[PDB]
């Protein structure tokens, strides 16, 4: 409008529709489906099935960690001097224990979160939400003040962000194009393509 | 306009030329002839053409500019107070710095193209850097705080003109777009809640005001401020109004609530400077919501607001910045017995002041009686609140009064003949505008 | 011991080897006081003397939180009567759940 | 004379705490070769990973960087011991 | 009876009790002719126990009459104008000499005048 | 302490002006000194009527061009002798006069 | 002696000022004074605030009383000894449209309902 | 189980710890400063307030 | 170090657009992103600091790479090896302060329509994950740019040597000035 | 340099001694007494909140008895 006398943008009829025109005549795809494994992964019908297939992301997070930590400690030791004490006895320790906290953390994360939606019924932020809250809660058990308020908080803030920008995002702007017409405005002239344009063939590393 | 266009550009232009002992004078005519071709840009600009007064173009999308109802205010009320800037600045360093901002923001207001407008607004990012964290009495954490934020949110709105540009195939306003998309909305509306202080984003307008130059201060809260409002007329009303219409709810939230506790924090200040940066951030929601109504009263009321802050607060910066001259202090418990040793400063720090209250003969007066208006026409409650918080103001600004008013005082701390010609100016425009030629 | 250095004649020249102190702008300053200054470090570096308590916790939460809820409450409040009054059907706002699509009034519409 | 922050801690003490970071000081090759060598076998490994849904792979990163121990760290807290 | 009043010696503690008893005479009269024969029953009152010799009496009386001064303090002291608490203190206060006034304040480094922008 | 050179240009402590009271005199104020009696009062208030009448004059003009009278008085006015826009007057009974 | 008169200077901080000093306001002259006079300090009167409540405790009884029997006990009959100002009709139905009018009491008009309830009229705008 | 938790500076104890001795402005002596907590009380109608106030003949 | 941080780069660009080496998963550019952002941030030397922007925008430029924009990969490449000559060649602080903004993606230089073109390219293929985190991890690269221009002309008086052989140096910066008019049609 | 830190005893005989001090700590209100008398105020200031809430609870409850009244009307006849 770019006046100060009526109310910028504007307005459409809800009763009046636009008939659904093709963006182009022949449609090529290079964007592959979902695979029955990302479906099955997906499944949380069966919380302890959902659990169990997802936590080996988490053991393995887990113990990239605790390697890191005990080659930090193994470059140390000296190999010159002969040691009295047992090197794996001191690192094993690391590892496990690192592998094991991480798996409990996505374990109470991802059956919360199978618990949620079942009782709930939906498919909803807020199973998301409580279960971080409890994953967080438990990262804080015995730990000093802020870090009560603030794990719990974290935890449930990542889920939502995940939500956010891997689901949402993509099913908001499925529509738009960027070739031909604009995917609203198909009355104004702009070129028209017989087919839609294949910038890559479908990956398969 | 073409005119406008061409006198921006050569005010940066000159300074390679000059003298570097001829800088100060002739700066000062560039900027009087800036103001002369603004005028003339007023002149040309018929309001017989409602939707734009004047358009061009210099060879593609990103090189069009045009004046409208908001611009055309906006950019008059950056010419008027940009000399007041040069006469208070001197070494062709400032100069030079200062000139460069002032060409980026007025290139910024008449963009018509939101990458334009982003290239043209974000150019003055380091001159800030720089400016803010001069050697002696500048601050790097400020620096940082202005530079770190505008940097966020201007990349925030840039995403959203790269989608918009792929999408429709154009980020030009003049070719009409509407987008329902949250995440588009949200990238452009970033930029205004960091830009228009509003909190929790308000943190960085406080620490750049206290640690930057008078002519910095005066210009950053004349009309950088201001950048937000051209920015949510001519980039985000025209193609996000179903977001804000979704979102109002949460936007009356957070623009009361910025309104509030900007008021309760200046209540806690014993610097100055400080007091007017505050002073500021509380006034800029009452602007925010207004335009935000989407409705020919509240839009026309946010820009006249607007125009009575960017008449009011470069005044009282003004002001505090000659008495930091005089004292070499801006505490405000060091500072006592003005009214006597300074009658005439005090004459005029008490009318600015009387005009940030909201006093019926100020412009901001009118603008806040139509900003009300607009608000009562969405709902009366949320006037109301409006109007009752209004009082803490009063409060802070009695106080600081009161503190500088009386006392024991062993020095005259009062104006010269430099200072006074530096502020007639705005106390004329104040006047006019306050008795109705808004 | 002290001197006038302005002179409106425009024979203006500053004395650095002037015996007498020029009443320069730097006669009319303040003098300052060193617990004044302390005081005013003290209460700009406030972030220092911050420690997260429950009493602070609670403070944050109850009155700012507070406020944005009540304010947030009211302005839902306000917008449900403006579109019982107005006639329009329920807009869908954000975080309302609301299975109708009206967001914005058509102009050509009678409501 | 200027209003300073106030240093917690005694200087000494604080120094000491300090002179805990000047240890033996390994080369990072060594890191740096395990860390390729694992690297390469890790991304050939990748392809063949089940797809996890974006929420449990951003809590493995969340976890991930909670867990991760910062080289310094290590570092000043290292004893050649049992 | 405030801090001041209790590190006061005996002496001195009877000899406050007695001005602040005839001062608040003075506040609670309606003029000068009712201020005379209270004087001189607060006179009698204060005789009547002046040869008491046991301490602990002489404490209780002590607390007593200081616990009746503090109830009644008058809202409004009777105070002369141009003394502290006073309408006259400080209307307009005698300005003390050695001003620091700056004369030609333009007129020194007049194309100068500005801030500058140093950097490294 | 010697009197600084300027003190002679600066005037001196006015009638008005009570012995004991001390004020700086070099400090300058629009509404006037702390006790002014200035040489050549009397001529500068002659002018100030005249322009205060002169004023008065172009106010007059002014209201009397925008003074609207649209119920007749119920009698006669002082504004008659001025204006002639003023409708005849009407009484309580209704008569005209 | 209106002007010139002497005055103490309030003596220079020689110690670390508290944090909230800014509640106590000096301008130089010895008597500083708190921002609010009673928010700290010495009270006037040595009267605090359970004080003044209780005081206001035995008041508002009494000053309730009268009020309390005309606008709650009493009723538009009994209220008075006659009924409100008799008018003509054509001005009694204009007088009558006024909520806060004094004919909307009168007992004897047939449309004392509407006119009451015209009387207990609307909180808000209803648009 | 190392974690950035303990070793991210948690705001849990306040860096700056204020000083201990504070000015107290001056402030004009009232002798006897005892609060009045009690609307009712003996002390109004005391023997010796009777005999100072009350008694007197004026 | 200069010239093999730029130009062994353009040949593995051509390489993967031309023979289809590219993969569907996007953790190893975000990993790039972050970790060279973060690192650029908490790394104390000047050349460190140069040496972590590289891995940042190489990661992004990776993910363009992948979803088969060429055309703004070259051109990036291209303003990027214009941006980087003045900062590494560093003999006059004003030259490095241009390309410091350069690279850092500053408006009026020619390094903001490289940073555009691949910034441009996100939103196309619409990953938000990466859109996110492209934000964050700028602006804390961002950061780190500021502090090298901190370093220049706001921490200490500087001297540097007088290495006169700026033989395409001030080409460069200039056609970093002057370029982004012309080039503005690509974004 | 710094202002004298030495105080004018001139006047300490005419106006009495500055040795009396105020008996106040500096501090604030407790968070307990703070929390009440925020949710005690706060709407004390937000009246005409609570009126218009009052009449559009009163509106639409009568609306939907009168919308429920209706219906049976209507179904019976
Ligand atoms: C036997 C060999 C030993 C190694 C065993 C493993 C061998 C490798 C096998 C396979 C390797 C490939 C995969 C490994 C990860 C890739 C990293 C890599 O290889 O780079 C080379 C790297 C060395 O390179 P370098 O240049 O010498 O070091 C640079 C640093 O400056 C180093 O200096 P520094 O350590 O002194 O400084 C560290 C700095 C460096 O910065 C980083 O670490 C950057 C990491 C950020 C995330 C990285 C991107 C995440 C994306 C993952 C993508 C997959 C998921 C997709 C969806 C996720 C969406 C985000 O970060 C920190 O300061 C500490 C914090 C760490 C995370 C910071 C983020 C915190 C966010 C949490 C917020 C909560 C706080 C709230 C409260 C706050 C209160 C105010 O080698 C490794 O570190 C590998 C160690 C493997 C341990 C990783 C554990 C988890 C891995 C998966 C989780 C992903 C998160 C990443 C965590 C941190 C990883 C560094
Ligand atoms: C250091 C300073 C020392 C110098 C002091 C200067 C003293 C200033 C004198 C005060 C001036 C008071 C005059 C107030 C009236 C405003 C004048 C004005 O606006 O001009 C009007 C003409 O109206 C008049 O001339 C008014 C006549 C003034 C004299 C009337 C009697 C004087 C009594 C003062 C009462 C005024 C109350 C008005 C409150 C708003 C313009 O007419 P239009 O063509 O219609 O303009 C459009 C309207 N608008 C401005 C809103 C865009
Ligand atoms: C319940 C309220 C219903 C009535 C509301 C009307 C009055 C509300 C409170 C009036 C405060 C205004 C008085 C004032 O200005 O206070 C100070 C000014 O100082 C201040 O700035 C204190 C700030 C007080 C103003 C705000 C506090 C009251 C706020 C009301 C509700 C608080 C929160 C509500 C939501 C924001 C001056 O007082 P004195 O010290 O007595 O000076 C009088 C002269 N003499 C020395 C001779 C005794
Ligand atoms: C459409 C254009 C936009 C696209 C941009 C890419 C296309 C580029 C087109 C323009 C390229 C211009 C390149 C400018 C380079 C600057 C010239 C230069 O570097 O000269 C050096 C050359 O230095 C040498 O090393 C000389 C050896 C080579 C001499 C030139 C060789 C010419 C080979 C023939 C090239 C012809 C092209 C072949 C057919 C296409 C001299 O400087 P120094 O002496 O080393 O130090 C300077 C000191 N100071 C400035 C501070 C005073
Ligand atoms: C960058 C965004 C990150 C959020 C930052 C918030 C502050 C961080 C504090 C951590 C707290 C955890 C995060 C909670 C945020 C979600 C907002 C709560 C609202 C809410 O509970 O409604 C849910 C939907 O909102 C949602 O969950 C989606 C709303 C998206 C969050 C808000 C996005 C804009 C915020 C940006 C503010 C400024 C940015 C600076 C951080 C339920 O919905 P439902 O579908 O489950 O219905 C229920 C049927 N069972
Ligand atoms: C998929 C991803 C999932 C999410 C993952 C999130 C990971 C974290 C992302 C955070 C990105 C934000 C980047 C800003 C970081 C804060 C600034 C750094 C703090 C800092 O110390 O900077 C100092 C001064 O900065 C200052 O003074 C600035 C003060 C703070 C700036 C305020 C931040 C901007 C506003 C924030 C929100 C804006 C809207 C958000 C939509 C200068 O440090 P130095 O130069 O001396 O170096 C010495 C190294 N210690
Ligand atoms: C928690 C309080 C909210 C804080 C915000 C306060 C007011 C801000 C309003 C700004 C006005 C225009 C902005 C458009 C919407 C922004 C946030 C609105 C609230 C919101 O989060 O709604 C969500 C939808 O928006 C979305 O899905 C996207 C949210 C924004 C994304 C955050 C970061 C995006 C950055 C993108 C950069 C540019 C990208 C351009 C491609 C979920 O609500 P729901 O409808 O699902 O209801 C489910 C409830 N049961
Ligand atoms: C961790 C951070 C948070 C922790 C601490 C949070 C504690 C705060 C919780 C109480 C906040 C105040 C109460 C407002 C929320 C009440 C519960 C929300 C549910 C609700 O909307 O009910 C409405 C409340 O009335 C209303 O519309 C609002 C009335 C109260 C607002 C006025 C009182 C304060 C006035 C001060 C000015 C602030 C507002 C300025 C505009 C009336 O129900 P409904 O009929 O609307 O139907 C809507 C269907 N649920
Ligand atoms: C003629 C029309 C009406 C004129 C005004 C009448 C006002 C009547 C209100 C007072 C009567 C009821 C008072 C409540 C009963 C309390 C009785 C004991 C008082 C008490 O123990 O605590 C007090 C609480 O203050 C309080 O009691 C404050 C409660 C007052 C409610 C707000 C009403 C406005 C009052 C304005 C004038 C009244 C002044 C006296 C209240 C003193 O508290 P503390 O300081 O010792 O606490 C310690 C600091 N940690």
């Amino acid at each position: 409008t770019f006046n100060y006398v009526i109310p910028y943008g504007g307005s459409s009829s809800y009763t009046i529709n636009n008939e659904p025109v093709k963006a182009e005549e022949v449609t090529v795809d290079f964007s592959k489906e979902p695979s029955a494994s990302s479906l099955k992964l997906a499944d949380k019908s069966d919380w302890i099935a959902y659990t169990f297939n997802n936590v080996p992301l988490m053991a393995t997070v887990g113990l990239l960690a605790g390697a890191h930590e005990a080659f930090l400690h193994y470059e140390r030791t000296p190999i010159y001097g002969k040691r009295t004490y047992n090197i794996i006895k001191k690192l094993a320790p690391i590892v496990i224990n690192k592998t094991a906290y991480a798996t409990l953390l996505g374990a109470i994360f991802c059956a919360t979160d199978a618990l949620y939606e079942n009782y709930s019924g939906k498919k909803s932020y807020t199973s998301g939400m409580v279960a971080g809250a409890a994953t967080g809660a438990v990262f804080a058990i015995g730990r000093p003040l802020p870090q009560p308020l603030v794990w719990p908080l974290v935890f449930a803030a990542a889920p939502v962000i995940a939500d956010l920008f891997g689901e949402v995002y993509p099913e908001s702007m499925k529509s738009a194009r960027g070739y031909g017409t604009p995917y609203g405005f198909e009355n104004l002239d702009d070129a028209v393509p017989t087919r839609n344009p294949i910038r890559r063939n479908p990956h398969h590393y | 306009m073409s005119l406008y266009l061409f006198m921006l550009f050569l005010q940066p232009l000159s300074l390679s030329f000059v003298s570097r002992s001829f800088s100060k004078i002739s700066s000062l005519m560039m900027s009087f002839a800036t103001l002369w071709s603004a005028v003339y840009m007023w002149f040309t600009s018929n309001g017989a053409n409602q939707t734009f007064y004047q358009v061009v173009s210099w060879g593609s999308d990103w090189s069009t500019f045009g004046v409208c109802y908001t611009s055309l205010y906006i950019s008059l009320l950056c010419a008027f107070i940009f000399p007041i800037c040069v006469i208070l600045v001197q070494g062709y360093r400032a100069l030079s710095i200062l000139i460069c901002i002032q060409t980026a923001v007025s290139l910024s207001i008449v963009s018509l193209h939101m990458l334009a407008f982003y290239a043209l607004f974000e150019s003055s990012l380091l001159l800030f850097f720089i400016l803010i964290g001069r050697r002696k009495y500048g601050s790097l954490s400020a620096a940082y705080n202005i530079s770190i934020y505008t940097f966020i949110s201007a990349l925030g709105f840039l995403i959203s003109a790269f989608w918009l540009n792929w999408s429709f195939g154009s980020v030009c306003a003049l070719l009409p777009n509407e987008e329902a998309n949250s995440f588009v909305a949200f990238g452009i509306f970033i930029l205004l809640w960091v830009k228009a202080p509003l909190v929790p984003f308000h943190l960085w307008l406080p620490e750049a005001h206290v640690y930057a130059p008078t002519a910095g201060s005066v210009l950053l809260a004349g009309v950088l401020l201001k950048i937000s409002i051209v920015g949510l007329h001519v980039f985000f009303l025209p193609i996000c109004a179903s977001s804000i219409v979704k979102a109002f709810p949460l936007i009356l939230s957070i623009c009361l609530g910025s309104f509030i506790f900007s008021s309760f924090s200046t209540l806690k200040q014993i610097d100055l400077k400080k007091i007017v940066a505050y002073s500021s951030i509380s006034h800029m929601a009452i602007v925010f919501l207004s335009s935000a109504t989407n409705s020919g009263l509240g839009i026309q009321g946010a820009v006249l607001y607007c125009i009575a802050h960017g008449l009011i607060s470069p005044g009282l910066f003004l002001l505090v910045g000659i008495l930091y001259k005089n004292t070499n202090t801006k505490l405000v418990f060091y500072l006592r017995g003005l009214s006597q040793q300074a009658p005439v400063w005090w004459s005029v720090w008490v009318f600015f002041m009387l005009g940030n209250l909201a006093f019926p003969l100020f412009p901001n007066f009118i603008a806040e009686v139509v900003c009300l208006s607009a608000l009562f026409k969405n709902h009366e409650l949320y006037a109301y609140a409006f109007i009752f918080f209004s009082f803490v103001g009063t409060v802070y600004s009695s106080t600081v009064l009161g503190r500088l008013k009386g006392g024991v005082s062993s020095q005259c701390v009062d104006a010269s003949r430099l200072d006074v010609i530096s502020w007639n100016p705005l106390v004329l425009a104040t006047v006019v505008t306050g008795i109705g030629y808004m | 011991s002290s001197r006038i250095a302005g002179d409106t004649t425009g024979k203006y020249t500053p004395n650095i080897f002037s015996p007498e102190t020029p009443m320069d702008r730097s006669f009319s300053h303040v003098p300052k006081n060193p617990f004044w200054e302390a005081w005013v470090f003290r209460r700009d570096n406030i972030q220092r003397e911050f420690v997260w308590t429950w009493q602070t916790i609670f403070d944050l939460a109850t009155f700012v939180g507070g406020l944005y809820v009540a304010m947030y409450a009211t302005a839902s409040f306000c917008s449900r009567q403006n579109d019982k009054r107005n006639g329009y059907p329920e807009r869908n706002y954000y975080f309302s759940d609301s299975k109708s699509n009206f967001v914005i009034p058509d102009e050509r519409e009678f409501y | 004379d200027e209003p300073k922050h106030q240093i917690p801690g005694n200087a000494l003490d604080n120094w000491a705490f300090l002179r805990t970071y000047a240890k033996p000081l390994p080369d990072m090759i060594h890191y740096y070769y395990y860390v390729y060598l694992f690297g390469f076998f890790f991304v050939y490994k990748v392809a063949d990973f089940p797809e996890y849904s974006p929420r449990v792979l951003v809590m493995a990163a969340l976890i991930g960087s909670l867990f991760y121990v910062r080289r310094d760290w290590v570092h000043r807290e290292f004893k050649d011991s049992p | 009876a405030s801090e001041a009043v209790l590190r006061l010696p005996h002496k001195l503690r009877v000899m406050r009790m007695y001005r602040t008893g005839l001062k608040e005479i003075v506040n609670w009269s309606y003029g000068r002719h009712e201020f005379y024969p209270r004087a001189n029953a607060l006179r009698m009152e204060f005789e009547a126990n002046k040869e008491l010799s046991d301490r602990e009496q002489i404490r209780k009386l002590v607390l007593h009459g200081e616990d009746l001064l503090a109830r009644f303090r008058h809202w409004e002291p009777t105070i002369r104008s141009e003394f502290v608490g006073g309408t006259v203190y400080g209307v307009w206060p005698q300005h003390c000499k050695d001003v620091k006034f700056v004369p030609n304040p333009a007129y020194i480094d007049e194309f100068k005048q500005g801030d500058t922008v140093l950097l490294y | 302490v010697p009197e600084p050179p300027y003190a002679k240009y600066l005037a001196n402590k006015s009638h008005y002006c009570p012995p004991d009271f001390h004020y700086s005199r070099e400090i300058y104020a629009p509404y006037g000194g702390y006790f002014n009696d200035p040489k050549g009062w009397r001529t500068n208030t002659a002018i100030a009527t005249l322009v205060m009448l002169a004023g008065a004059y172009a106010v007059f003009c002014f209201g009397n061009a925008r003074e609207e009278r649209l119920r007749a008085p119920k009698g006669w006015i002082p504004s008659q002798l001025w204006n002639d826009n003023v409708p005849t007057p009407v009484d309580y009974r209704g008569k005209v006069l | 002696a209106g002007a010139g008169g002497p005055v103490k200077l309030s003596p220079p901080v020689d110690k670390p000022l508290p944090y909230n000093y800014d509640f106590w306001m000096d301008n130089g002259i010895y008597p500083g004074q708190p921002i609010y006079d009673g928010m700290f300090g010495s009270m006037v009167g040595n009267m605090s605030l359970e004080y003044m409540a209780k005081g206001w405790l035995v008041l508002l009884p009494i000053l309730s009383a009268p009020f309390v029997y005309e606008h709650c006990i009493a009723d538009d009959v009994t209220r008075n000894p006659f009924v409100p100002r008799q008018y003509p009709s054509e001005v009694r139905e204009f007088l009558a449209l006024f909520k806060n009018g004094f004919v909307l009491n009168d007992y004897s008009q047939p449309d004392y309902e509407e006119m009451k309830r015209r009387q207990s009229g609307l909180l808000t705008p209803i648009y | 189980v190392k974690t950035l938790a303990d070793y991210i500076h948690w705001r849990n104890k306040p860096s700056s710890i204020p000083p201990v001795d504070e000015y107290r402005p001056p402030v004009p002596l009232v002798n006897y400063d005892k609060l009045s907590t009690q609307f009712f009380s003996k002390l109004d109608n005391d023997p010796v307030i009777n005999r100072v106030l009350r008694a007197p003949k004026v | 170090a200069f010239v093999f941080s730029t130009l062994p780069k353009l040949s593995v660009l051509y390489l993967i657009s031309n023979s289809n080496i590219g993969s569907e998963c996007v953790w190893w550019g975000l990993i790039s992103l972050w970790l060279g952002s973060i690192s650029q941030y908490q790394s104390v030397f000047v050349r460190s600091i140069l040496l972590y922007s590289s891995v940042a925008e190489i990661g992004l430029v990776l993910l363009v790479l992948q979803e088969g924009f060429s055309w703004e990969a070259f051109s990036w490449v291209s303003i990027y090896f214009l941006s980087l000559s003045g900062v590494w060649h560093a003999n006059s602080k004003f030259v490095s302060a241009i390309s410091v903004a350069s690279i850092a993606g500053l408006p009026p230089f020619l390094g903001f329509i490289g940073k555009a073109q691949i910034l441009k390219s996100l939103v196309s293929i619409n990953l938000g994950i990466l859109i996110f985190s492209s934000i964050l991890a700028a602006t804390i690269s961002f950061i780190g740019y500021l502090r090298l221009i901190r370093l220049m002309y706001l921490v200490s008086p500087v001297k540097w040597k007088n290495n006169k052989d700026s033989s395409f140096i001030n080409w460069s910066t200039w056609m970093l000035t002057v370029g982004t008019l012309p080039m503005v049609y690509s974004v | 340099n710094y202002a004298s830190l030495k105080a004018d005893t001139s006047m300490d005989h005419v106006f009495g001694d500055s040795t009396n001090k105020l008996n106040y700590d500096f501090q604030l209100m407790s968070s307990k007494e703070a929390f009440f008398w925020n949710y005690t105020l706060y709407p004390i200031v937000g009246f005409p909140i609570f009126l218009y809430l009052y009449q559009f609870n009163k509106l639409e409850n009568f609306e939907a008895e009168i919308a429920a009244a209706k219906a049976a009307k209507a179904a019976s006849e």
